[PDB]
């Protein structure tokens, strides 16, 4: 990176106060040159905090601007630590309102290379209790390496940089730590700074201190960038300026447009909830009647948002004429002991579809661009299609304009959006501030590209978000990428777009702990590689073990939305677990029972009412269903949803083995049969099983002979022997069927 | 707000 990058990697010497001796042309030579080395950034990222730098010569305690004679504070400890005062000194930088540092003025500075190292030191501290600061300093980062260091095999790294308070203290530094104590981090801070800068020092750093380089480096050239720019998001008198530049440029677009336009454009931002009468007024002569008695709240189909949706839908038909509106209304609720219908759950479920909130993006994120696909009905389904085809043609302004560079823009979203199995755990659920470092880490661990397949809406700085809205994306879109403005203070931008998740430390926003996604803009094209390039290594090693013809498609990707990077490399864990706790023997002989009928192990991020293994082999629409687990025999193939936590299932792990079991309870159909496809468990010798004991585990423990088994298998693998035996304690009139089946299905 | 989340369950499935 040549060119420009010295007007702006010097010009910043607008904070270069030369109060110099008169025999000119000399220590600018050694100024500049000594400032060289400080990255660049880092010079004008104080500049906007009060730009000068006091080069005066001699007696400094004299120079205007060090006129505080903090003759008490004069005693400057030196960054060795051996004490001294000002007049002897040559280079102190005073704090405060329009921070500044005098550095003495001598043709050796480019030689001696200790008042090269304080005149570092100094312009360090002047970054660890300022600049980098009033962003957050510091916070968890800069933590560990300020620790792992700390208690380190080689007891010496310590040595170096620490004193009796650091070195000796107990365990190690924890956050709260950052209590009274900013005034001794922010130096070590400094140091660690103030060395990594000097250019022999890097060298005696990087062998002495492990991880105090690194982090002290990448914070250099290559994450400085941010701090200067999370810092001009701090200022204002910009936070502004940027606004206006990023419309200027997009405002043309915004002119010329329509109301048809402007229009969706809405239609996007907000959903358009169903209608009252005209969804009712909808049904028939006989299903309005049915709408009526319909012991409604009980069925787990319809959620509390739309159950209630439901009991109104309801009211606005009860509400008309005669009598029986008041007695039917009594009379209905007579036997109303009864569970629920099996004509009427259809009644239901083909309404849990119709009164459905139509957000042309929450089902786009709801089939990672599969528009065309047959979740919805016919005509909705081609509506988005017509929208989403439309505003997609809308959105068609580049970007990158000769008024502003390197442009990041924001969001924030709640962990429960590509997790919710971690969502539960993120945050403390003790201190509602403090986020829980445990799921913290497995959050991160394998999040390194993320894709959104929907329309992208973002905060065009930094705004709070809420409570349950934990992260905070600062993603770095690039130029060529297309977006709208939303007046507000936010940007659509286009359809498929990938994110190369760089980073994902944890920030601290006005007393409370943030998770940060930090990301920036790859196209889809590079990300969809990086897949199936892995989903054969999956496939590939796993092959073996399994016992397959090499070269099959065993486990399938599905992964469209922002947790891919986690979708498909989780998987490895989930199947990696399936194997560990089962006999080999066993799901070796079946994964080819499936594979015998082209079948499938789908880990998707898309919703199973999408997911191709189970839709064209359904039946018909008005059913569908939907979660972590599932099993479908039409397609004998395992479809698991990555994000949606679980109905008492504690992992996608153990999720994955039970609905597996439900397979196995497939076998048995055929093995047992040349055409009566049925399952062990749709069996008279079952029912009773059934019938008796069939209700005890767990809740999931009913509504169907298969899943009792499904569940009790589950239970029987256990990662502790416990709540396996809990079955055979229980109800061994069943825990002996299974077992009895295993060892019936390991030969043939 | 950007959920919805209880797309659906069983029955039995119900026909031939």
């Amino acid at each position: 990176n040549k060119t420009q990058e010295e007007h702006l990697k010097e010009i910043m010497k607008h904070i270069v106060k030369i109060e110099v001796k008169g025999e000119e042309a000399v220590k600018k030579e050694a100024a500049e040159k000594l400032l060289e080395k400080v990255p660049s950034d880092v010079l004008e990222m104080y500049k906007a905090i009060g730009g000068k730098i006091y080069i005066v010569d001699g007696d400094i305690t004299k120079h205007i601007s060090l006129e505080a004679l903090s003759e008490d504070k004069k005693k400057i400890k030196d960054i060795y630590g051996k004490d001294a005062l000002l007049h002897e000194h040559y280079v102190y930088a005073k704090e405060g309102y329009e921070p500044v540092l005098v550095i003495q003025s001598s043709e050796d500075y480019v030689e001696n290379t200790e008042k090269a190292l304080n005149v570092y030191y100094e312009i360090g501290k002047i970054l660890s209790r300022d600049i980098l600061s009033k962003i957050n300093q510091p916070y968890q980062k800069f933590l560990d390496v300020l620790n792992t260091i700390k208690n380190a095999s080689d007891s010496d790294g310590q040595d170096l940089l620490f004193t009796n308070q650091l070195k000796e203290h107990p365990t190690d530094f924890s956050v709260e730590f950052l209590e009274q104590n900013s005034n001794e981090v922010q130096e070590v801070f400094a140091k660690a700074f103030a060395y990594y800068i000097e250019p022999q020092h890097r060298d005696v750093l990087q062998l002495y201190a492990p991880e105090a380089f690194n982090y002290m480096d990448k914070f250099n050239e290559q994450e400085i960038n941010l701090s200067l720019e999370e810092l001009k998001d701090q200022r204002m008198l910009s936070r502004y300026e940027k606004w206006e530049k990023i419309k200027q440029h997009y405002q043309h677009w915004s002119d010329s447009l329509s109301e048809e336009g402007r229009g969706l454009l809405k239609k996007l931002q907000i959903p358009i909830e169903p209608k009252k009468d005209d969804i009712i007024h909808s049904l028939s002569q006989e299903e309005k009647e049915l709408l009526k008695r319909i012991q409604i709240d009980s069925s787990d189909f319809l959620s509390t948002e739309e159950k209630e949706f439901l009991k109104k839908l309801q009211i606005d038909i009860r509400d008309s004429l005669s009598e029986e509106e008041k007695e039917l209304l009594n009379r209905i609720q007579v036997d109303s002991s009864n569970p629920l219908s099996e004509k009427e759950k259809e009644f239901l479920k083909k309404l849990k579809l119709d009164i459905q909130p139509y957000d042309i993006n929450q089902r786009l994120q709801d089939t990672g661009g599969l528009i065309d696909s047959p979740s919805i009905n016919l005509d909705v389904r081609k509506q988005y299609k017509r929208d989403i085809q439309n505003i997609d043609a809308l959105l068609h302004q580049s970007i990158g304009s000769t008024l502003y560079n390197k442009i990041y823009l924001y969001e924030n979203m709640n962990i429960n959006n590509l997790t919710a199995t971690l969502g539960a755990d993120l945050v403390d659920s003790t201190d509602n501030t403090k986020i829980n470092r445990g799921i913290f880490n497995e959050f991160k661990k394998n999040f390194k590209y993320s894709i959104s397949s929907n329309y992208m809406i973002v905060d065009i700085n930094e705004r709070p978000a809420l409570d349950n809205e934990r992260l905070k994306w600062r993603i770095q879109l690039s130029p060529d990428t297309r977006a709208g403005y939303l007046e507000n203070g936010k940007l659509i931008l286009q359809r498929n777009i990938g994110l190369e998740i760089k980073d994902v430390q944890i920030i601290k926003q006005s007393e409370k702990e943030y998770i940060r996604i930090d990301a920036k803009v790859v196209p889809k094209s590079k990300i969809d590689t990086k897949i199936q390039e892995a989903q054969l290594n999956i496939n590939q090693e796993w092959n073996k073990a399994l016992g397959l013809p090499k070269y099959t498609k065993l486990i399938t990707f599905n992964v469209h939305n922002r947790y891919a990077s986690n979708i498909v490399e989780s998987a490895y864990l989930i199947l990696n677990e399936w194997k560990n706790n089962i006999q080999s023997d066993l799901i070796k002989k079946v994964t080819n029972y499936l594979v015998d009928g082209n079948g499938r192990f789908v880990f998707t991020d898309i919703t199973l009412p999408n997911i191709a293994e189970q839709y064209t082999h359904q039946d018909e629409i008005y059913e569908q269903v939907h979660s972590k687990g599932l099993y479908v025999p039409e397609s004998r193939s395992i479809l698991l949803h990555g994000p949606s936590k679980g109905v008492e299932l504690r992992n996608d792990s153990e999720g994955f083995i039970h609905e597996f079991g439900h397979a196995v309870d497939d076998y048995a159909g055929y093995l047992l049969d040349k055409n009566q496809s049925d399952l062990v468990t749709n069996s008279k010798k079952f029912i009773d099983i059934f019938k008796e004991e069939g209700s005890n585990l767990t809740s999931y423990g009913r509504t169907n002979e298969a899943e009792f088994f499904a569940e009790a298998f589950r239970l029987m693998h256990s990662t502790d022997h416990a709540e396996r035996l809990k079955v055979q304690k229980n109800a061994p009139k069943t825990f002996q069927f299974i077992n009895d089946q295993i060892k019936f299905i390991i030969n043939s | 707000m950007l959920a919805r989340r209880k797309p659906v369950l069983p029955a039995l499935t119900i026909n031939p």
